[PDB]
RNA sequence: GUAUGUAUUUAUUUUAGAACUAGUUACUAACAUUUUUUUUUUAAAAAAUAAUUAUAUAG
C-alpha cells in the first residue's frame, strides 16, 4: 500500500525461516561431480585446489567438471563450431 | 526499455516453445544487465 | 427499583410546564422542557383515533433519546436554547408560527453552508475547501438519531396546532 | 468507407455509445445547434478568450473516442487515478481529463456508490422474511471507499438468525450450485464500480478478480469470509457479481440488479450528463410541464413546493480607484412557498455565504439546491413534498444531484414564466432581507389572510396578477396598492388588509395595468385575442410550445361541433 | 427518416431498409447488458535424451543426462492479463478451512431509563439518504418494467393518474381544489359566453370574462349561484 | 527532508515514492514548488 | 476569470451668488436567456408551415 511504511526486518523479516529456492533436483551418478555445490553463493569459495582463495578471482577445474557443466548448460551454449557459419553475418560484413 | 521489450521477444519464444501462453518466464539475466548499464551511465549526471 | 420510580412520579406531578423567556438564556428548564414534551405524548393518546395512528409509536420511539437527555441534564446548551425557544412559542396561545420559525432555526441554524458542496466545476480553487460540511454543519446533520427527534419536535408541532384548530 | 472499417458495429465499439444508452444508433443524427459557443463567437471577447472557443468541440471529440484513446494496451505510460474517482488514466491527455471532470463534478462517483448501497439495503430491509435475516445493518466506511481501487472494506453486513447453508462461489447466472458445502453465521455485501476502457472490460472477471484478492489477502478487511461482491461498469452500461450464495438470495439479487441498472436515479443522471457532453437529443418527457393546461395540479392535496432563485445572487456596482467598476455581493433569498396553504418558507442568504470564493453565479446554483435538501431533510416523511417546481432550466441539475438523496421526490420544470423575482419588491419582504445580519430561515404567510374568505386558487391568481404588475411596472402598481392611508396592514401582515369588494376593483385594476402596458409594448391589441391567449398572457406561459398547439387543435374540435 | 445521410440509405450492390448495418448489440442498447460469464479453455497440445519425437535436443525440458494442457487462445485483453485463470479454488479452500480452524478454536436498562420507558409504555459525513424510507422503483423488482421515471422521480400509479394512449403521456388524476378550479374554469367560460356572445371575432372588451384576469369576483359569482340553487 | 527543507509542506511523498498534493494549490504555490527533472528522476529510481 | 500586489500590534524600556428641474452623450461591469415562404389592394384579401437549448471562454 501506499501508506504504509516498509516494515522493520528485525521484526517481521528476520525471525521467519525461508522458503524453497528454484534448485533444479540433479541426479546422483550422471551429475556427481557438480552436485554438492552447483546451487552455493561463490560455489568453491573455500576449496584451495578449485580456486586461489576467498577473494575468488581464479579458478581451474579437472575434465569430470567441466564435462559435466558442459552437459548440464545445454539449453544456453553456443552449439555452433565452426567459423563458416558466420560467413555474411560477421562483424566486419555489419561494418561494410 | 525498447531494449528490455525487444529482449522479451527473444526470450519468450524460447521459453514458450511447446507450452502456451501464460505467465512465469522468470529469466531475468538480461534485461537486470540493460539497467545496470543504464544506471553507471547516468551515475555522473546525477551527481552533477 | 420501583421505590425511585414512584418518588419520582410524585415529584413529577410537582414540578410544572411554564417557560419563562428569561429563564432561557439549568437543570430545572430541562425538566420543564422534559414535562412539556410529556404532556404533548400525553395529549395525543387521549385523541389518538382521528389522527395517523401509524405515527405514535414511531414518534415516541424516535422521542425517546431526546426525553433521556432532558432526563439527565446531558444535552449541549446552544442546542438546548433554542429547543427551548422553540417549545415556547409552542406553549403560548396563538404564536404557531414562531414555533416553526424557532424550529427552523433549531434544525439548521446560522450556519452558511448548512450541507457541505463539493467539486461544483472544472475549475478547482483552494477557497472551495471551505465550503464543505464536515467541520461546521446544521444541527440535523450530527447524528442520524438526531435526525430522528428534531423531525418529531416538529411533528409535535403538526398534532398541536391541528389541536388548537380542533379541540 | 463504412464497409471498409467494419460497419457501424465495429465503429461503434470504440465510441463511447454504449454507455450514454440512446436505444439505437439512428438516433445519432439530428440537426444539432451548437448554444453555448453560438452566443459567444459574436460578444466583445479578448483575443486570450476568443481562442479558448475553439477548444469546446475538442473536448465533445475528445469525450466520444474515449474507449480507444483512454486504452489499455499501451506501449509505454504510468497510470494516474483521477481526483473524487475512479478512473485509471495511462499518461496525460489534458482534453480527456476535463470532459470526465465535467461528466463527473459534484462527487458523483461517491453518490452513485452509496445510492446503489442504500438500495440494496433497503431491499434487504424490506426480505427480513424467507430469506431468515436477523439483521441488515450498513456499515459507516472511509469516505474514500468508493474510489480506493487499492483495497476495500465491506458496507452491508447480513447477520442471521441461525444459519445460513452457503454455496460455492460462482457467477450470479450460472444456474447450478450446490447450498450443503459451507455454514455461516454472517454475510457481506459490497459494490465495486469501474469505468471500462476499450479492452479491459469483461465485468465478470473484474469482480471475481475483485472477490478473489479482496477475501484473501489482509488489507482488505472483510467480518466473515463469506459474502458476494457486486460490480458495475458505467462506461459500458453492464452489471455482474461474484460471491458465496444460499437458498434465496440469487433470484432475489438478478432481479434487483436489473431494476436497480434501468431504475436508478444516480445512473440516470451519470447518462445524462455524457449525452450533454457529446450533445446528443433524446426526448424522454413522460410527464408534461406545468403548463396553462395543466395549471390546476397544483391544488391537488398532495404537498408540492415552488422554490425560486433569481433573487438568490445579487450585487451592487461601485467605482473603483481605477477606470472600471467593480461588483459586490449583497443579500439574498430563496423564495420557496407552497401554492395550496401558502407558507412561505424565505431563506435569507447572508454575504457571509459568498465569502472567500468566485464565479458567484454557477455557486449560487448549488447553494439553492443544498439549502433545498436541508429543508427537505429537515421535514418529517408525512410532511416532505411529492413534487418540486424548478423554475428557471439551470436549477434542474443541481437539485437533481442534490434530490438523489431522497428518490421519492419527482421534479417537474415549469412551461410558465412565474413573477415571483417581483417578490423581492415587496417593501416588507425585502425589509427582512435587507436588515439581515445572520443566514437564516423566515417564514411568511404570502395569502395575508385571504384562506378565511377566499379559496386557496383564486388566492394564487390574486398573486399571480400582483407580481405580474409589480415586475410590469414596480411603481405605477405600488401606487395603486397604497392609494387610502385608511387601509393599513398589521404586523404580522405583508399585504394591505382590503375588503374582498376592494379587492375585486384592484384586481381589476391590475389586468388593466398588465393588459394595456403588454399591448402597448408589443403592438397587439388584447381585444382580437381569444380567452385562451389573455389566460395564456397572464400567467406568463409561452408560445411555441405544443401544449398551446394541442390546446388550440382540441378548443377547434370542441367548438367545430 | 429525415435525419439520416443518403451515403447510409444506400445499400452497396453486393447486399443486393438498412438491413446491410445489423448484425455492444445496438437497436435495444437502453437494455443494460450483463456479465456474459468465465469460460477457462484448455486445449491439448529426434531429442536425445527424452526419446519423444516432436522438439530437438536443445529444446528437451528434461533435465540433460549422460545416456499437457495449453491455455486456448482468447484474444480479449482481460483474457490474457487475468490473474486468476485456470482457478479450480485452492486458495479459497485454504481460507475456508483456516476461518473454520480459528472459529472452532472460538467457540440491562437504567433506572431513568425505565422510568422513561414506563412513562412511555414500552459523525457529519453521515449519509442524507434518509435509510428509513423506501424508494419506489424497489417495490417492483419481482414482475418486470418498472414505473419509476429516472428523468422526473415520479411514481406512476393507477391512483396518480392514467396514460394517454397516442401521446404516452400521464396526466394525473385531479383531487379536491383541483376539481373546484376545473369546475369553476368551465363555470367562468359557460358565464362569459351566455352574458356576452364572446365567439371570439366580435373583438369587443371581454377583459372581465377570463377567470385568472379577475378571479375573486367569479369566486363570488360561482358562490351565489350556489346559493340561489 | 528536501521537500520540507525548500518550505513545501503541502506536497506529499507516499511511501511508494509518489509525489503529490494535499490540497488545491495557487499558481505562486505551484510557481514556488516545481520540482527539477533531478528530484523526479531520482524519485523514479528510488521507486524501481 | 486568472496573474500580481496591497491591508490586518499585543506581551507597557526607567525622564456675481441663492433656489427648481429633467434627459443626452461616451466609457466600464464573470451581472442579467416576441418565428419561416410570400402574394393583392389602398386597415382589409389570399396562400403557407412545422411534446419543448448551454455552467461550458483567458494573456
Ligand atoms: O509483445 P508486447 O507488446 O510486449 O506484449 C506482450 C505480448 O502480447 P502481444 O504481442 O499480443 O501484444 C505477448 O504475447 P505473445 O507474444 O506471447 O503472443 C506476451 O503475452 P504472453 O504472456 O501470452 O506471452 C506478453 O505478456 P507479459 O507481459 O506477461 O510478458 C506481453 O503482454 P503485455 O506486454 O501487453 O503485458
Ligand atoms: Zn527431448
Amino acid at each position: 500500500d501506499d501508506d504504509e511504511p516498509p516494515l522493520s526486518y528485525e521484526q517481521h523479516i528476520e525471525n521467519i525461516e525461508p522458503l524453497d529456492p528454484i534448485n533444479l533436483p540433479l541426479d546422483s551418478q550422471d551429475d556427481e561431480y557438480v552436485k554438492d555445490w552447483l546451487y552455493d553463493s561463490r560455489p568453491l569459495e573455500e576449496d584451495s585446489k578449485k580456486v586461489n582463495g576467498t577473494s575468488y578471482k581464479k579458478w581451474s577445474f579437472d575434465l569430470p567438471e567441466m564435462s559435466n557443466l558442459y552437459r548440464l548448460s545445454t539449453p544456453l551454449r553456443d552449439e555452433v563450431t565452426d567459423k563458416n557459419y558466420y560467413y555474411l553475418f560477421d562483424k566486419k560484413s555489419f561494418f561494410n | 526499455i525498447r531494449a528490455c521489450k525487444d529482449l522479451k521477444h527473444i526470450i519468450y519464444y524460447k521459453f514458450n516453445k511447446n507450452l502456451g501462453k501464460g505467465p512465469g518466464c522468470g529469466f531475468w539475466q538480461p534485461a537486470w544487465r540493460v539497467w545496470l548499464n543504464f544506471l553507471r551511465g547516468t551515475i555522473p549526471l546525477l551527481e552533477r | 427499583r420501583p421505590e425511585r420510580i414512584q418518588e419520582a412520579i410524585a415529584q413529577d406531578k410537582t414540578i410544572s410546564v411554564i417557560i419563562d423567556p428569561s429563564q432561557i438564556g439549568k437543570p430545572l428548564l430541562s425538566m420543564k422542557c422534559n414535562l412539556y414534551i410529556h404532556e404533548i405524548l400525553s395529549r395525543w393518546k387521549a385523541s389518538l383515533e382521528a389522527y395517523h395512528p401509524e405515527l405514535f409509536l414511531d414518534t415516541k420511539k424516535a422521542l425517546f433519546p431526546l426525553l433521556l437527555q432532558l432526563r439527565r441534564n446531558q444535552l449541549a446548551p446552544d442546542l438546548l436554547i433554542s429547543l427551548a425557544t422553540v417549545l415556547y412559542h409552542l406553549q403560548q396561545p396563538k404564536e404557531i408560527n414562531l414555533a416553526v420559525q424557532s424550529y427552523m432555526k433549531l434544525s439548521i441554524g446560522n450556519v452558511a453552508w448548512p450541507i457541505g458542496v463539493t467539486s461544483v466545476g472544472i475549475h478547482a480553487r483552494s477557497a472551495h475547501s471551505k465550503i464543505q460540511g464536515g467541520r461546521n454543519a446544521a444541527n440535523i446533520m450530527i447524528d442520524e438519531r438526531t435526525r430522528l427527534w428534531i423531525t418529531s419536535i416538529k411533528r409535535l408541532i403538526t398534532f398541536e396546532e391541528w389541536y388548537t384548530s380542533n379541540h | 468507407v463504412i464497409q471498409a472499417l467494419g460497419g457501424i458495429e465495429t465503429i461503434l465499439e470504440h465510441t463511447l455509445f454504449k454507455g450514454t444508452g440512446f436505444n439505437s444508433w439512428e438516433g445519432l443524427f439530428w440537426e444539432k445547434a451548437s448554444g453555448f459557443e453560438d452566443s459567444m463567437q459574436f460578444k466583445k471577447l479578448t483575443h486570450a478568450q476568443r481562442t479558448g472557443l475553439s477548444q469546446i468541440p475538442n473536448r465533445r471529440f475528445t469525450l466520444w473516442w474515449s474507449p480507444t484513446i483512454n486504452r489499455a494496451n499501451v506501449y509505454v505510460g504510468f497510470l494516474v487515478q483521477l481526483d473524487l474517482t475512479g478512473i485509471f488514466l495511462h499518461g496525460k491527455i489534458p482534453t480527456l481529463k476535463i470532459s470526465l471532470i465535467q461528466i463527473f463534478r459534484a462527487h458523483l462517483w461517491q453518490k452513485i456508490h452509496e445510492s446503489i448501497v442504500f438500495d440494496i439495503c433497503q431491499i434487504l430491509d424490506g426480505e427480513l422474511d424467507v430469506l431468515q435475516i436477523e439483521s441488515v445493518t450498513k456499515e459507516t466506511v472511509h469516505p474514500r471507499k468508493s474510489y480506493k481501487m487499492n483495497s476495500s472494506a465491506a458496507d452491508i453486513t447480513m447477520e442471521s438468525v441461525h444459519e445460513w447453508e452457503v454455496s460455492k462461489p460462482s457467477l450470479l447466472h450460472e444456474t447450478n450450485d450446490s447450498f450443503k458445502g459451507l455454514i455461516t453465521n454472517k454475510m457481506w455485501f459490497d459494490v465495486q464500480l469501474r469505468y471500462g476502457d476499450y479492452d479491459s472490460h469483461d465485468i465478470s472477471r473484474y469482480v471475481r478478480a475483485k472477490f478473489l484478492d479482496y477475501t484473501t489477502d489482509n488489507v482488505s478487511m472483510y467480518p466473515s469470509p463469506t459474502g458476494v461482491m457486486i460490480g458495475i461498469d458505467l462506461a459500458y452500461n453492464m452489471y455482474d457479481a461474484y460471491g458465496n450464495w444460499f437458498n434465496g438470495l440469487k433470484p432475489l439479487i438478478q432481479n434487483s440488479m436489473r431494476t436497480i441498472m434501468k431504475a436508478n436515479p444516480a445512473l440516470y443522471v451519470l447518462r445524462e450528463r455524457i449525452r450533454k457532453g457529446l450533445q446528443i437529443y433524446q426526448s424522454s418527457v413522460q410527464e408534461p410541464f406545468l403548463n396553462s393546461s395543466n395549471y390546476a395540479e397544483l391544488f391537488n392535496n398532495d404537498i408540492k413546493l415552488f422554490v425560486d432563485d433569481t433573487n438568490v445572487y445579487r450585487v451592487t456596482v461601485h467605482k473603483t480607484f481605477e477606470g472600471n467598476v467593480a461588483t459586490k455581493a449583497i443579500n439574498g433569498c430563496i423564495f420557496t412557498l407552497n401554492p395550496k396553504t401558502g407558507h412561505l418558507f424565505l431563506k435569507i442568504i447572508h454575504t457571509s455565504v459568498w465569502a472567500g470564493q468566485k464565479r458567484l453565479s454557477q455557486l449560487a446554483k448549488w447553494k439553492t439546491a443544498e439549502e433545498v435538501s436541508a429543508l427537505v431533510r429537515s421535514l418529517p416523511k408525512e410532511e416532505q413534498p411529492k413534487q418540486i417546481i424548478v423554475t428557471r432550466k439551470a436549477m434542474l441539475d443541481p437539485l437533481e444531484v442534490h434530490m438523489l438523496d431522497f428518490p421519492n421526490i419527482a421534479i417537474r420544470p415549469t412551461e410558465l414564466r412565474l413573477p415571483f423575482s417581483a417578490a423581492m419588491s415587496i417593501d416588507k419582504l425585502s425589509d427582512v432581507v435587507m436588515k439581515a445580519t445572520e443566514p437564516q430561515m423566515v417564514l411568511f404567510n404570502i395569502y395575508d389572510d385571504w384562506l378565511d374568505r377566499i379559496s386557496s386558487y383564486t388566492a394564487f391568481s390574486r398573486l399571480t396578477l400582483l407580481l405580474r404588475a409589480l415586475k410590469t411596472n414596480e411603481e405605477s402598481a405600488k401606487m395603486i396598492l397604497l392609494s387610502d392611508p385608511t387601509i393599513t396592514i398589521k404586523s404580522y401582515h405583508l399585504w394591505p388588509s382590503f375588503t374582498d369588494e376592494q379587492w375585486i376593483t384592484i384586481e381589476s385594476q391590475m389586468r388593466d395595468l398588465i393588459l394595456t402596458e403588454y399591448g402597448r409594448k408589443y403592438n397587439v391589441n388584447i381585444s382580437a385575442l381569444t380567452q385562451t391567449e389573455i389566460k395564456d398572457i397572464i400567467l406568463g406561459q409561452n408560445i411555441k410550445a405544443p401544449s398551446v398547439k394541442r390546446q388550440k387543435m382540441a378548443e377547434l374540435e370542441a367548438a367545430r361541433s | 427518416n429525415i435525419h439520416i445521410p443518403r451515403y447510409i440509405r444506400n445499400q452497396p450492390w453486393y447486399y443486393k431498409y438498412l438491413v446491410h448495418h445489423r448484425q455492444l448489440d445496438i437497436d435495444n442498447n437502453s437494455e443494460p447488458k450483463i456479465g456474459m460469464g468465465i469460460k477457462d479453455e484448455f486445449k491439448l497440445i529426434f531429442c536425445r535424451n527424452c526419446g519423444e519425437a516432436g522438439h530437438k535436443e536443445k529444446d528437451c525440458m528434461e533435465k540433460p543426462r549422460k545416456m499437457v494442457l495449453v491455455r486456448a487462445t482468447d484474444d480479449d485483453w482481460d483474457s490474457r492479463k487475468d490473474r486468476w485463470y485456470g482457478y479450480s479454488g485452492k486458495e479459497y479452500n485454504e481460507l475456508i478451512s483456516k476461518w473454520e480452524r480459528d472459529k472452532r478454536n472460538k467457540i440491562d436498562e437504567e433506572i431513568e431509563l425505565m422510568k422513561l420507558e414506563l412513562y412511555k409504555d414500552s459523525l457529519y459525513r453521515t449519509s442524507t439518504r434518509l435509510r428509513e424510507d423506501k424508494a419506489a422503483y424497489l417495490n417492483d423488482i419481482n414482475s418486470t418494467e418498472s414505473n419509476y421515471d429516472p428523468k422526473s422521480r415520479l411514481y406512476k400509479t393507477e391512483t396518480l393518474g392514467a396514460v394517454d394512449e397516442k401521446s404516452k403521456m400521464f396526466r394525473r388524476h385531479l383531487t379536491g381544489e383541483g376539481l373546484k378550479l376545473n369546475e369553476l374554469n368551465q363555470f367562468a367560460r359557460s358565464h362569459a359566453k351566455e352574458m356576452g356572445i364572446r365567439d371570439e371575432i366580435e373583438d369587443k372588451e371581454k377583459v372581465q370574462h377570463v377567470l385568472v384576469a379577475n378571479p375573486t369576483k367569479y369566486e363570488y359569482l360561482k358562490k351565489k349561484r350556489e346559493q340561489e340553487e | 527532508l528536501l521537500i520540507h527543507r525548500k518550505g513545501l509542506t503541502y506536497l506529499h511523498l507516499d511511501y511508494n515514492f509518489n509525489l503529490k498534493p494535499t490540497k488545491t494549490l495557487t499558481t505562486k504555490e505551484r510557481k514556488k514548488s516545481r520540482l527539477g527533472n533531478s528530484f523526479h528522476l531520482m524519485r523514479e529510481l528510488l521507486k524501481m
